[PDB]
């Protein structure tokens, strides 16, 4: 009974958009110690770093 | 009106008075801040605006 005909569907999906953000406070003191450690040498206390 | 009667023309009450002001003198300083009592503890330069 020749009546059949396969069908193919074509759905497309959108991507949407999300994000996550947070704050991370640096104390003047922590970035303080930071500044010397980038140039760590005989100076700049190691226990401090 | 009658007591500075006896206080503004020539006649005179069973009270009286006593001058002052609040005048001007002074002092100053020059110490001997010492060999073994007085201080600090040596160091730093660090920043925040």
């Amino acid at each position: 009974h020749p009546v059949d005909q396969p069908v193919h569907n074509y759905m497309v999906k959108r991507i949407h958009k999300r994000s996550l953000s947070a704050a991370f406070a640096i104390a003047s003191e922590a970035l303080s110690l930071l500044s010397n450690t980038y140039v760590d040498g005989t100076e700049i206390d190691s226990s401090l770093r | 009106i009658s007591l500075t009667h006896q206080l503004r023309t020539g006649f005179h009450p069973g009270i009286a008075f006593t001058v002052v002001r609040q005048d001007r003198f002074a002092t100053e300083q020059l110490l001997y801040a010492e060999r073994a009592s007085e201080s600090y503890f040596v160091g730093q330069i660090q920043v925040h605006h």
